[PDB]
RNA sequence: UUUGCUCCACACAAUAUAGAUGGAUACGAAUAAGGCGUCCUUGUGGCGUCGCUGAACCAUAGCAGGCUAGCAACGGUGCACUUGGCGGAAAGGCCUUGGGUGCUUGCUGGCGAAUUGCAAUGUCAUUUUGCGUGGGGAUAAAUCAUUUGUAUACGACUUAGAUGUACAACGGGGUAUUGUAAGCAGUAGAGUAGCCUUGUUGUUACGAUCUGCUGAGAUUAAGCCUUUGUUGUCUGAUUUGU
RNA sequence: UGAACAGCCUCUAGUUGAUAGAAUAAUGUAGAUAAGGGAAGUCGGCAAAAUAGAUCCGUAACUUCGGGAUAAGGAUUGGC
RNA sequence: UUCAAAUGAGAACUUUGAAGACUGAAGUGGGGAAAGGUUCCACGUCAACAGCAGUUGGACGUGGGUUAGUCGAUCCUAAGA
């Protein structure tokens, strides 16, 4: 989502040039990092092995407001809401079948390289 | 060395406001004298004294002086510290002209 | 480039209304401090063109040309050319070998000099490096020279000469973004014009469907590699030479710097050259004067110049005065006592 | 930056194949002319021969090629070790010298093969990569952040920065702009109103302005020059391996 | 201040509300300036510029005798 | 527009102080007519709403508040009905 935003060198690390500092979106996921690592604390995960194992953001229900337009129209004015659950883990660490003739090459294989 | 240091600064707001919209020249100066803090202390958190912006408003948003004699204190910062222990504090020095002056470290202890 | 001034001169063109009589010219100073002869580079034919085949470097490189190896030199461990300054050894057989292989091929040969920028007013500190053709003597020859030459300055008095038609060869001063108007020249629409009047009204026609790249289009203005020619050489000052802005005619010890300082640049310490009218590039600038490709023998050309005078008043303003002393001499004592 | 990186050798595993299956076997020119051999007096020479296709030439036999005994000649081939010489058009190959070490089908013997069951590519090459083993080798940068403005919409560009022609903030000097600061004084000032002993440039009050200190004062890089002064600053973050 | 309920500045009272931060490319919108020429521009002087208050001079054709008229065209203006 | 303090989990926007400004009395002041209908005021309070934000609010929740012989209506007639 990133069309017709602007360029910057902070993002050469990542090998782009678009990025951006959404600092809403930081803030809610670093609220959410922060419980999933108290939930670890609780369980008794060790805190060094843990990483985001899982993140996902899903759309929540739009909400509604209204803008008004020249010429006395009206048009829809939504808030783009997230659902979003991140999950933490602990870095942890035959038959052959063979032809007569493929069988009889292995034997003669065999007793020829002794 | 030593972490708090009080010293008399002269800044030069008339060759930082250059050019600058009549109606923000006081608001930039207020910004560059933060700016001028943080470059000379290395502090983050810089604290202007209400009657430092008081003389930097003296003559109005369009009127600046063209140089101004500071007093800056790099001070301990206590009582639940922020993300770094160190501040600075900018007062106005009363002087009848704010040339010819240099930096000075200042002692009263 | 350094900065521009002014150089009256009497005129030596028969038929010339001005013939015989005083000139009043623009030129150009360039202050050319000597340059530093740090390796050498062979170049052999191929059937796709003029190929290095390999690259001999001096024993010795200052600190000036190894910044031009580096991005962040301050944070750098400065090993660029350590291991190769080991060739230097026992007796340079490697440095011999290579140095046999441009002499046996190699039809065309150049060196490779930097700046001595430490010489200039210039805060950059990281001299300019650049590929120098050497012509005249057979391939061995000029490899010998390059040998002998390696670690040592070159002056621009052994490469340029008075009165000589050089080249002058930089990158233009830079505007970015420019409309049609100023980047192409096109006429300015009417006043009346509805969205705006500093642009090319029509872009093309209907067919062919597309806009052509011959149409006048806003974009980068300036900053563009320039080689112009045939620019006189009027003086090549020396650095260790008091009065250098002073003439036979003129006699007042003096240099070529203007009071105050070359605006934006600084003093003339250095030699330097100066030309005829003036060149691409802004002051500051790294710019590469190259002798000419053709011969001239214009008239114009080939015509002995002799200066009678160098304005050297002040560049900051309206500068009437050419030296402090006439400044003294004029206005007398002030309220300042030295 | 995990005992990381790199080269060499062998061991395993994976990966794929625009497609091995005896050998890409090197003059240059002309074509109403040439090649080769030979001789001479060395030529645009004499003589002879050849082509009419590479249908050639070279390689070619041995459990996919085993083991072993000789004969004859001192040849032919492979492998490392080698002595050099040449090759830059993309050289990365070509010509060599000298021993060693195998093979030799140049010619004679002796032993083995079977059942892959009447065929089933019947697997014999070679890009690349990783994990191992044991032997050499070397011991950086770039980016972000800060900084400059020769650059610039943003990216980009161009500069600077770990103790110094270091950088910065002030201060000094130069340069430049304006046009003579404030303050003090004046027997300057059209005068007017008072006060006297009406001085013979008397006092008081108001008075645009004028004169001196004063080409003074102010400003001066913000994209001016310069600096033996003062004060400070100088290891934060990220990533990159043949 | 001024002729003035004009414009401009201030007292009482009221407000300091209108998303903000950074930077100053092109093209814009609004506001301006311009050497020499002076309508050659353009359908067309569109747009802009020029004029402008007050005092004193001086005002033609024509006219329904009321006007035209601030015609036109000039001079002066501070402070003490 | 700016600085500081207070409050608050959180302050460019809330409160207080300080400063800089504006409306400049045919006002950005003080009242009323039509219209609105509780928007007034207090306490609590921020899920939604406020062109961002919000601890604030004409929002949300709960309450309080409009006192006449003399001010109006009520009476009279107007064009009219
Ligand atoms: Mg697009
Ligand atoms: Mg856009
Ligand atoms: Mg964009
Ligand atoms: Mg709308
Ligand atoms: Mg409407
Ligand atoms: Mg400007
Ligand atoms: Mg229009
Ligand atoms: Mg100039
Ligand atoms: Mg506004
Ligand atoms: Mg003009
Ligand atoms: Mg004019
Ligand atoms: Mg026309
Ligand atoms: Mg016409
Ligand atoms: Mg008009
Ligand atoms: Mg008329
Ligand atoms: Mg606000
Ligand atoms: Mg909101
Ligand atoms: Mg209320
Ligand atoms: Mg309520
Ligand atoms: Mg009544």
């Amino acid at each position: 989502f990133n069309s017709s935003i602007g360029r910057t060198a902070q993002g050469k690390e990542f090998g782009v040039t678009k990025a951006r500092w959404p600092a809403k979106s930081v803030k809610f996921v670093q609220g959410l990092l922060q419980n999933a690592a108290a939930n670890a604390e609780a369980k008794g995960l060790d805190a060094t092995k843990l990483y985001v194992s899982h993140i996902q953001v899903n759309q929540a229900p739009k909400q509604r407001r209204r803008t008004y337009r020249a010429h006395g129209r009206i048009n829809k004015y939504e808030s783009s809401p997230s659902h979003i659950e991140l999950v933490v883990t602990e870095k942890e660490e035959k038959v052959v079948r063979l032809t007569s003739r493929q069988r009889g090459r292995i034997a003669a294989q065999k007793r020829i390289a002794a | 060395l030593k972490d708090v240091v009080t010293r008399e600064y002269t800044i030069n707001l008339h060759k930082r406001l250059h050019g600058v919209s009549f109606k923000k020249r006081a608001p930039r100066a207020v910004k560059e004298i933060k700016k001028f803090a943080k470059l000379h202390m290395g502090t983050d958190d810089v604290r202007l004294a209400p009657e430092l912006n008081q003389a930097i408003w003296k003559r109005g948003v369009k009127g600046v002086e063209y140089r101004l004699r500071l007093r800056i204190s790099r001070k301990r910062n206590e009582e639940e510290d922020a993300k770094n222990p160190l501040f600075s504090y900018v007062e106005p020095v009363l002087v009848a002209s704010a040339k010819g002056l240099q930096t000075v470290v200042v002692e009263e202890d | 480039k350094a900065g521009m001034t002014t150089i009256v001169r009497d005129l030596d063109r028969p038929g010339s209304k001005f013939h015989k009589r005083e000139v009043v010219e623009a030129v150009t100073v360039v202050d050319t401090p000597p340059v530093v002869v740090v390796g050498v580079v062979g170049y052999v034919e191929t059937p796709r063109g003029l190929r290095s085949l390999t690259t001999v470097w001096a024993e010795h490189l200052s600190d000036e040309v190894k910044r031009r190896f580096y991005k962040n030199w301050y944070k750098s461990k400065k090993k660029a050319f350590t291991k190769y300054s080991a060739k230097y050894a026992q007796d340079g057989a490697g440095i011999e070998r290579e140095l046999a292989r441009i002499k046996k091929y190699a039809s065309v040969v150049r060196v490779l000099v930097h700046t001595q920028i430490r010489k200039t007013p210039l805060a950059q500190k990281k001299a300019h490096l650049a590929e120098i053709q050497l012509n005249g003597g057979s391939i061995s020859e000029k490899v010998d020279w390059a040998r002998e030459h390696f670690e040592k300055t070159v002056a621009v008095d052994s490469v340029f000469e008075q009165n000589e038609m050089i080249d002058a060869i930089a990158v233009t001063k830079g505007h970015g973004f420019e409309g049609v108007t100023h980047r192409w020249g096109t006429k300015k629409l009417p006043r009346k014009t509805h969205r705006g009047l500093r642009k090319v009204a029509c872009i093309g026609a209907w067919h062919p469907a597309h806009v052509m790249w011959s149409v006048a289009r806003a974009g980068q203005r300036g900053y563009h590699s320039r080689t112009s020619i045939n620019h006189k050489i009027y003086r090549v000052g020396k650095g260790d030479d008091e009065a250098n802005g002073a003439t036979s005619f003129d006699r007042t010890k003096k240099t070529i710097t203007p009071m105050g300082g070359f605006v934006h640049y600084g003093e003339i310490k250095n030699d330097f050259i100066m030309v005829k009218g003036c060149i691409p590039g802004n002051r500051k600038r790294i710019v590469t004067l190259r002798k000419s490709l053709y011969t001239n023998t214009s008239r114009k050309a080939l015509e002995e110049v002799s200066l009678k005078w160098i304005d050297t008043a002040s560049k900051f303003g309206k500068g009437r005065f050419q030296t402090p002393a006439e400044k003294h001499a004029f206005m007398g004592t002030l309220k300042k006592d030295l």
